[PDB]
């Protein structure tokens, strides 16, 4: 109940988005009239948040994940506040004589150049060459300070940061930021990286699909547990925005084969509702 | 034969440039010493001649590897020129000659991949 989906073409391809009373828009990008089984793509939903900047490193602490393969997905249960450290990569294979900027300084976003490639995010440049070949260009997008040899406890690269902390006399720190020093050529810099706070709910808001049928010996009831295809050990090297999770639909039912179709069945008003039907049709001969 | 990667292409292009400058100094020595340079070399100026032969063998093997690994591009290009008057194998062999010229004219200090310049020379040789 409380469904409303019609045709809507404004920005791209075919697009049949549904309407709910919980103010959450759901959509499957595949063609209407598909054939699916268990553990498949059934729908997804847009997100106002989770529009990330670039890649980075993720290390979750105190939340459980349960999956065997990395390409399957982890049925998450708890929530918890997890890490997000911004770090932009450039996976290229140019020469070191194609290198245009010096490593260890501050460039600006867009108006700079890294080996015939325009930049995206302003930050501190990190380079690794192996065999006189530029294998990657790393630009950590963070604000940069230049004050070394403190003689204090400013090395805190393990734990996180608090706004009421002190790392040096006269250092502005308001937002959560991780600290590690810059081994600059004839430079005394120290960069802080803007760690962003991320957190997800326990279980997502979705109305339970009520059944008006007989349901003798069996019943259909799918749950919506969003999957994790990131882990601790992986670091993502996206040059652009990449989402972490997808608010999406997966249908399970209890070898076994199933072919489910979708249509639009509505006998109350002139609209179209959510319809996902199966029936094991046999064929008695009329003859 | 398998397909190459990009750092492989950079290293093979460096060895090909080494081979071509060695052949340039060999050609000017033949133009100076009346075509008797088989025992003459400026890369040294007994074990040094063995090292010179090993270097020449590795550079020639690098050129042959860069030519051999890209023969799939010739077949992907020459399948478009099929019915103009030549058979398929003649187009493949002439595009292979164009790929040889592209492998001996490649510049790795420009940042561009080998496939674009190779496609230009293969289509040139086919036409």
């Amino acid at each position: 109940d409380q469904a409303q989906v019609k045709l809507e073409s404004s920005g791209g391809r075919e697009q049949y988005v549904i309407y709910t009373a919980d103010k959450q828009r759901f959509l499957l990008k595949a063609a209407p009239g598909t054939k699916v089984q268990n553990h498949s793509i059934v729908a997804e939903l847009i997100d106002d948040r989770y529009r990330t900047t670039t890649g980075g490193m993720i290390r979750y602490a105190g939340v459980e994940v349960a999956k065997g393969g990395r390409k399957q997905g982890y049925e998450v249960t708890k929530g918890g506040t997890l890490l997000w450290i911004p770090e932009e990569t450039h996976e290229i294979n140019k020469d070191i004589s194609l290198l245009i900027v010096e490593d260890g300084q501050y460039v600006e976003a867009g108006t700079e150049v890294v080996k015939d490639i325009f930049c995206q995010s302003s930050g501190i440049v990190e380079v690794v060459q192996k065999n006189d070949i530029l294998r990657e260009i790393i630009i950590k997008p963070g604000d940069f300070y230049q004050d070394v040899d403190p003689g204090s406890v400013k090395i805190e690269s393990g734990q996180l940061l608090q706004p009421g902390q002190d790392v040096f006399p006269g250092v502005t720190v308001s937002t959560l930021s991780q600290a590690e020093w810059i081994e600059s050529p004839e430079g005394n810099g120290l960069l802080l990286r803007p760690v962003e706070e991320y957190k997800v709910f326990d279980e997502p808001a979705a109305p339970s699909q009520g059944s008006q049928n007989e349901e003798g010996g069996r019943q259909i009831e799918l749950r919506s547990v969003q999957r994790l295809f990131y882990k601790d050990g992986d670091r993502v090297k996206s040059v652009e925005g990449a989402p972490l999770l997808s608010t999406q639909l997966v249908l399970e039912i209890y070898s076994h084969l199933s072919a489910d179709i979708e249509l639009q069945d509505d006998e109350e008003e002139d609209c179209q509702r959510l319809q996902l039907v199966i029936l094991e049709s046999l064929v008695l001969r009329r003859d | 034969i398998r397909l190459l990667r990009a750092e492989e292409e950079i290293e093979l292009a460096r060895q090909i440039a080494d081979l071509l400058e060695l052949e340039l100094i060999r050609d000017n020595l033949t133009l100076q010493l009346e075509r008797q340079p088989s025992e003459l070399e400026w890369g040294k100026q007994n074990k040094n001649f063995a090292a010179f032969r090993r270097r020449l063998f590795l550079d020639r093997r690098a050129k042959d590897k860069m030519v051999q690994s890209n023969l799939r591009l010739v077949v992907s290009i020459a399948k478009k020129y099929m019915n103009r008057g030549l058979s398929f194998q003649d187009l493949i062999q002439e595009g292979s000659l164009g790929l040889i010229r592209a492998a001996e004219k490649f510049d790795h200090e420009k940042g561009y991949k080998f496939s674009t310049y190779a496609t230009w020379w293969i289509r040139q040789a086919i036409t």
